[PDB]
């Protein structure tokens, strides 16, 4: 759940870095103020994201070695779904007796 | 003109800053290099099964 957002919030920081890095760039070589507190916080960020990068990829490792976590609760699916049949047929049922009593009234 | 404004500011004088930030930038980078190097290797850490091996229980 959080790896996630963490995995995609390490990508839009490298995304960010490389932009900071290409403006810093851009700013120091146009002509020559924070074009050197622009480059050092683009040189950090670039590797704050290679660390984020690398601590993801060394990660536990759960399996690597079969298909991981077999059986999604089959058995919850097929319950439930026997229970909206269920309901179902006794909604058609109640149906069915409520015409018969409006065809006797 | 060859620097479209001023003589003392001209191309020389740009090209003097340019090397100086160049310079400043060159050097703000060598000291992040430097500063990044020292990282030897992601030391992870996990289960210690040396020990508790050994130390299993048993007959004992």
């Amino acid at each position: 759940n959080e790896r996630l957002r963490a995995l995609e919030d390490i990508e839009r920081e490298i995304g960010a870095i490389l932009q900071n890095a290409g403006t810093a760039i851009l700013e120091l070589s146009k002509e020559k103020r924070l074009l050197d507190r622009q480059a050092a916080a683009f040189t950090t960020s670039v590797q704050h994201v290679e660390a984020e990068l690398s601590a993801q990829i060394r990660y536990l490792t759960q399996v690597a070695t079969g298909q991981p976590h077999e059986g999604s609760s089959y058995s919850s699916r097929k319950d439930c779904q026997m229970a909206l049949k269920r309901v179902d047929y006794a909604r058609l049922k109640i149906s069915d007796v409520a015409r018969t009593c409006e065809q006797m009234l | 003109d060859a620097a479209r404004i001023g003589a003392d500011a001209a191309q020389k004088q740009i090209q003097s800053l340019n090397k100086m930030c160049s310079n400043l930038l060159e050097k703000i980078s060598k000291e992040e290099r430097e500063s990044e190097s020292g990282g030897l290797r992601p030391n992870k850490q996990t289960f210690n099964p040396g020990d508790t091996n050994a130390l299993v229980a048993a007959v004992a």
